[PDB]
């Protein structure tokens, strides 16, 4: 219902004064795509000359202590992706006060399950409803529309069953798993194009966020293979090379690989994550530590000209892999390596693509630093978030490589224990899933912050990415570092070996409502993403007993 | 003869895949070719007034015209046109113009209340701002169009006779003709230069209307022509008030290059807006050039005399003749504009007072030179061209210093004759 | 060494810096009450007074 | 010389804050004298800080190591922990010298 | 009471005296300016020059509703003729725009992406001319007499950089010359 140009002009006139008419935006730090959408919105507000206030919020239980206590004349609140599932208007009471209301938020939710009240019956929740979903549960035109108003003994009895007929279609709905169907990069960049501001930095920025979802889903960005192509041609800066210009930020395309961060460095530590790619084939160590030695130590890898040979004349060897894997194409047919990709340059200072670039932003968000420990743990993640947001200037150079050298040990750290829990053989296929409890190993500290955990699962979902022609169910892990057994347990998604036909989002959050509804015996859902909860030590064993019988898939 | 699609201030493709569709004082419209379609990108100079936008071209439009309210597109092969207003209140409309065998649309134009479409066979189809047809007229084939408000200015070129222009006004009662196919004095031309000639057979680089109501044209001969007194056919004539070759030569130092051309953008009462294009091609490419302003100069010079007297510099005595010709044309047009249309900005009186003061001052420099060479008779004719009464008093002091008592009494007879006519 | 403090011109503009501070005092408040547009003419006026106010801030401290 | 709770010249070098306590009455006789030089100006000119000239009118400023609600005048800015601003120029001059905001 | 930088100017206010000089623009927009040194105009007309002060035009460029014209000596075909009159004249510097160094540094922040091909040419054609000035300044101070110098064409910046040492050497030698008699 909200045409994209209209809300911008409408939010322009509501706070454009040179006083404390302050509009304030909110963003989570727990997602990479959540960042990059906000950054481009801020800078146009700079050149439209408006005063602002940016606050990060990491926790879903924290939202009350950051809004509902400190407000004076904020008319224009803005928020990025928080309330697609839980209704905030039930979470936060706002009485109707002063039909042409006095304070209006927007919302930029990116998730699949929506909330019917937030689009229909909108009076303060001006949601982003434009040509996003044209089929916003198109059967709803009589269910709640007759729920609003609700001899007659035989007539109303039928009328209660029609309500009960409406009740089931609101029972199967609001009982679905979640993803993000369309990235928040897609919306606001399309909005700016309706305004029409030509800067390649924007075109460099919007493609970053959709690149982040390349490891969570598949066919979401497969729709955006044209929308990457047309813009880099329509925003063609030049037909010539027009060489030796230190400026101008030229944009091109070049092929690239799952074997990653190569152009930055280390065909050495590729050896690990080449075996990641052979972990996608049939092994983790055994044949490859012979098999890699047909394809790799063919050239001893130098010290000085390796600044030139695996920077420059590896183009003789990328060609050679390009003429190796063309004859590994009709015979091997493993198509996780050749990819189209995208690249940028700075005139000088090396070529940096966007494949490796999202990798540095994840690790640099991680490291780079009763109830008395969680406060001094929660003040960390907001602070180290902040040194990643300013990473989008040229002014950060010698901090850019800091995350780079950080990243190529963290994988060496995370692979150091993944190989341990395999060889321990503590994965047990009980009946439905597989359960693993990392009770204690070395280096437990790097598992408090949840962004590492999805990567550990991302490595662990791919150890079981062999054929497995029955029981394609992901796992649930367990780890503990701190007191009272906090146990940030989480679930994963099943994966496809590039063949989504079946609708596999999640079943656990439906069950996560169930166990949280039972006894409230020290269970917590205070963390933001529903795929992560907490548990007590004496509750994880009756957790699974409630889960091995409650088959909700 | 081949009927090529013409656009206002358009540039050809060359060895590239991109070009400029149209170009004016509002902005510029360009197209970028990709793998399967075309992509139209519209950029403006005043970013703070209008919202910049772009869209994909599925049909493949090659004709464009830009005014202060919208953008009009046209297809020469299928006759499909589309008008896109900048405001979201007005809805888009699409209609297909009927075309015969071998008929191609050569020029389009748009005003906020009327739509002008011209073809190669001379069919004149006019629409309103909603698409409702009013009349179908059969005239000469239109090859170039320009419009400000009501007026329709078409350049006609047939197969045998050719080279003519028409001037009309789309009034509320009926269409009135001020000129009925008068001959155009534009000079026709007798690799960058080779490719430009095929796409543009007449050599018309750009054409637009001035801010003071006079039609301007800029042909291949690089001479700015000014049509003065268009409301009266008895005194309607073309005035070449600016010569390209003279302006580049004086500012540079006394030389003349080849790669520095002058593309016209707009003329707003003092200078001609331009883009300095440096290179082999005569058409610009994509960098963002800064707009420049060239001061207006009458093309009256000798070439052998400037080399003997030596950026090339012009002396005092020689510049007085050029200053007299420039001020005489501008003062006559500004006087007729205010007495018929009135003020437009509110500061026309200060411009007129400063121009009339410099006109009488420049004539006194030539008046002083005639007295030094003892030519009393030439000095008598110069005194009659003075407008202000204070200029006649200053002419007496120049005459007394040059020891000519007979010339002094002749100035006083002009003063008594003007006072008698003023009291009648 | 010290120079004569030109007090005559200083008080002459010291009246002026009181006035335009009071001129923008009302005309912003007139813009708030008319707000149920242009943000140019406020911001230039706000910065221009304080830059002259900055100059005499140094000028009396070095005395 | 007085920007935010002036007479708290405490939490400051206690081993020498008794040393210069004999000089505090000398020190406060600067402070008393510096007050009437602030008021004895016939118009309101700042004499507390702002020595570097201003350049622009919009400056990105971040915050850390601070909490509470401050800035009752010139509109309350509602300072929450670790949250940047994007404001005009003249307001933050009394807070940067205060040492609450951190980076320009 | 600064007590830090008193005998000279800091480099942040030497730009402050030069920003209050006017140049020419190309306006775009249509009361307006009552800024006690204003000359506000009406609905302003594009494609024309106007002597406008600098610092308001930089602020007018952040909201991006005007454009700047460079001054007339800021082409590469003009600066070359300056380098020949000095290379034949090792005595002094010839012809000086008098505020050129601080003028370029303001002009290279969204005032560079407007002009017609100045990158990889203009910073070439400026940084050479900075040192050629300061190579000339090194031969000059070796020729220091007593209490009489000849500096004819110096930028304001080198004057803020030769300053805090050139005093106290000749001042300290002013003692031993004068206290000898």
């Amino acid at each position: 219902i909200s045409q994209f140009s209209e809300a911008y002009n409408k939010i322009l006139r509501n706070s454009s004064s040179h006083s404390s008419c302050q509009l304030v935006i909110f963003v989570s730090c727990l997602n990479i795509d959540a960042l990059c959408a906000t950054k481009m919105l801020s800078l146009l507000f700079k050149k439209q000359l408006v005063q602002s206030q940016i606050v990060p919020i990491f926790g879903y239980s924290e939202l009350r202590r950051h809004y509902s206590q400190l407000d004076d004349n904020i008319n224009s609140l803005l928020l990025v992706g928080f309330g697609g599932v839980i209704d905030l208007e039930a979470f936060l009471e706002i009485d109707p006060q002063e039909q042409s209301f006095r304070r209006d938020i927007y919302v930029l939710d990116a998730h699949r399950p929506w909330n019917l009240d937030n689009i229909f019956g909108s009076q303060i929740i001006q949601c982003f409803d434009d040509g996003t979903v044209d089929d916003t549960l198109g059967e709803q035109k009589e269910a709640y529309y007759k729920l609003l108003e609700l001899n007659d003994l035989s007539k109303r009895k039928q009328r209660k069953k029609q309500i009960h007929e409406y009740e089931g279609v609101l029972e199967e709905y609001y009982s679905q798993g979640t993803t993000v169907v369309n990235s928040i990069s897609a919306q606001i960049y399309s909005l700016l194009s309706a305004i029409g501001e030509t800067n390649l930095s924007n075109l460099w920025l919007n493609i970053l966020g959709t690149t982040s979802l390349d490891i969570a889903y598949a066919q979401v960005y497969n729709r955006l293979y044209p929308l990457l192509q047309d813009e880099v041609k329509r925003l063609t800066p030049s037909s010539r090379n027009s060489v030796k210009t230190p400026d101008t930020l030229t944009l091109n395309i070049q092929p690239d690989y799952y074997l990653f961060l190569l152009r930055h460095s280390s065909l050495y530590d590729s050896f690990y994550y080449s075996n990641y790619v052979n972990a996608k084939l049939s092994l983790w160590n055994e044949n490859g530590k012979k098999r890699l030695h047909k394809m790799f130590a063919r050239m001893g890898i130098p010290l000085s000209t390796a600044q030139e040979t695996w920077l420059y004349m590896d183009h003789s060897i990328k060609r050679e892999l390009g003429i190796i894997f063309d004859k590994n194409l009709d015979r091997y047919g493993l198509q996780d390596i050749i990819r189209d990709g995208f690249v940028r340059t700075l005139g000088y200072r090396g070529s940096i693509s966007a494949s490796e670039f999202v990798e540095a932003l994840t690790a640099l968000l991680e490291v780079g630093n009763s109830a008395q420990k969680l406060t001094n743990l929660r003040k960390r993640w907001v602070s180290n978030f902040w040194l990643s947001w300013d990473a989008l200037d040229d002014r950060k150079v010698e901090l850019l490589n800091r995350g780079i050298q950080l990243a190529q040990d963290l994988q060496r750290a995370i692979f150091n224990t993944g190989v341990a829990i395999l060889e321990k053989k503590l994965i047990k296929h009980l009946r439905i899933y597989r359960l693993c409890v990392l009770q204690d190993g070395p280096d437990l500290d790097l598992y408090r912050n949840p962004l590492t955990l999805l990567r550990l699962g991302n490595w662990l979902i791919e150890c079981c990415a062999e054929s497995e022609d029955k029981q394609l169910l992901p796992m649930v892990l367990a780890s503990i570092d701190e007191n009272t057994d906090t146990y940030l347990v989480a679930g994963l998604t099943p994966r496809y070996p590039r063949g989504t036909k079946k609708p596999i989002l999640n079943n656990f959050s439906m069950a996560f409502q169930q166990i949280t509804a039972e006894t409230d015996a020290k269970v917590r859902i205070d963390n933001f993403e529903s795929s992560i909860i907490e548990i007590r030590r004496e509750d994880l064993s009756p957790f699974l007993e409630k889960l091995t019988l409650s088959g909700l898939l | 003869f081949r009927y090529m699609p013409f656009s206002p201030a358009g540039t050809p493709f060359g060895f590239t895949d991109r070009r400029y569709l149209t170009m004016n004082e509002v902005g510029y419209v360009s197209t970028v070719k990709n793998s399967e379609q075309y992509s139209i990108t519209v950029s403006f100079f005043d970013v703070g007034r209008f919202r910049e936008y772009h869209f994909e071209d599925l049909f493949g439009y090659d004709l464009c015209f830009l005014n202060e309210k919208g953008t009009l597109f046209g297809q020469s092969k299928t006759g499909q046109i589309q008008y896109r207003p900048h405001d979201s209140i007005h809805s888009n409309w699409t209609k297909i113009i009927p075309l015969q065998a071998g008929e191609r649309i050569t020029s389009v134009a748009a005003t906020p209340v009327r739509v002008i479409v011209g073809t190669s066979l001379g069919y004149f189809r006019s629409f309103n701002q909603f698409g409702v047809p009013f009349a179908v007229e059969k005239t000469s084939p239109i090859v170039a169009l320009t419009a400000q408000n009501y007026r329709v200015f078409s350049v006609h070129y047939s197969q045998f006779h050719g080279l003519s222009y028409s001037l009309s006004e789309l009034g509320t009662s009926s269409k009135r003709y001020y000129k009925r196919e008068c001959p155009l004095p534009m000079s026709l031309p007798n690799d960058a230069n080779l490719d430009y000639y095929n796409f543009n057979p007449m050599g018309i680089k750009s054409l637009f209307f001035s801010s003071y109501g006079d039609p301007c044209i800029f042909g291949s001969d690089n001479t700015l022509l000014l049509l003065s007194k268009w409301r009266s056919p008895e005194e309607s004539k073309w005035l070449p008030i600016l010569d390209s070759n003279m302006e580049i030569w004086k500012m540079s130092g006394g030389k003349e290059t080849t790669d520095i051309h002058v593309w016209p953008l707009a003329l707003a009462y003092d200078t001609l807006n331009c883009i300095l294009v440096k290179g082999k091609h005569i058409w610009p490419e994509f960098p963002l050039p800064l707009p420049s302003e060239m001061e207006i100069r009458m093309p009256v010079f000798v070439k052998s005399k400037l080399l003997e007297e030596n950026e090339i510099q012009i002396p005092v005595s020689m510049a007085a003749e050029e200053e007299y010709l420039r001020s005489k044309v501008l003062s006559e047009l500004l006087t007729d504009t205010l007495e018929n249309d009135g003020e437009m900005y509110g500061n026309e009186n200060e411009v007129l007072a400063a121009l009339n003061g410099a006109y009488d001052k420049a004539l006194l420099r030539l008046f002083a030179s005639a007295c030094s060479d003892q030519n009393v008779e030439k000095a008598l004719s110069l005194a009659h061209e003075l407008k202000q009464d204070r200029a006649l008093t200053a002419a007496v002091k120049i005459s007394e210093r040059a020891e000519l008592p007979s010339l002094v009494k002749k100035i006083n007879n002009i003063r008594e004759a003007r006072y008698e006519q003023q009291l009648k | 060494e010290l120079l004569p403090y030109p007090h005559q011109l200083m008080k002459r503009l010291l009246n002026r810096i009181s006035m335009q501070s009071q001129l923008i005092e009302n005309i912003s408040m007139g813009f708030l009450d008319m707000q149920n547009e242009s943000k140019l003419p406020l911001l230039c006026m706000e910065t221009e007074l304080e830059r002259l106010k900055f100059v005499i801030r140094s000028y009396i401290r070095c005395r | 010389n007085g920007l935010d709770l002036m007479s708290s010249i405490t939490f400051s070098q206690q081993d020498t804050n008794n040393l210069s306590h004999q000089e505090q009455e000398y020190l406060k006789e600067y402070c008393d004298l510096i007050t009437d030089l602030k008021s004895g100006d016939l118009v309101d000119i700042d004499l507390s800080g702002s020595l570097v000239p201003p350049s622009d009118v919009f400056i990105d400023v971040r915050v850390l190591k601070d909490a509470g609600e401050i800035q009752t005048e010139y509109g309350v800015f509602n300072l929450i922990k670790d949250s940047q601003f994007f404001v005009r120029q003249s307001d933050v001059e009394r807070l940067i010298q205060q040492g609450y905001l951190q980076k320009i | 009471l600064p007590a830090h930088l008193q005998q000279t100017f800091s480099p942040e206010e030497i730009q402050f005296i030069v920003e209050n000089e006017p140049i020419k623009i190309f306006p775009r927009i249509t009361w307006q300016l009552i800024t006690t040194d204003d000359k506000a105009l009406n609905n302003m007309v594009a494609m024309r020059s106007t002597e406008v002060v600098l610092w308001i035009a930089l602020l007018l460029k952040q909201q991006s509703k005007c454009s700047i014209v460079a001054p007339q000596w800021l082409t590469t075909k003009e600066l070359d003729r300056k380098i020949q009159y000095e290379k034949t004249h090792p005595d002094r510097f010839s012809e000086l725009p008098w505020n050129w160094l601080v003028l370029a540094r303001i002009l290279f922040n969204k005032a560079k992406d407007d002009f017609h091909d100045p990158i990889h040419e203009l910073r070439g054609k400026i940084q050479d001319l900075r040192e050629i000035r300061q190579i000339k300044v090194l031969k000059g101070l070796k020729y220091l007499n007593e209490s009489h110098l000849q500096l004819d064409n110096l930028s304001l910046l080198e004057i803020n950089e030769l300053r805090p040492f050139i005093t106290e050497i000749m001042d300290k030698l002013r003692e031993i010359h004068t206290a000898s008699l």
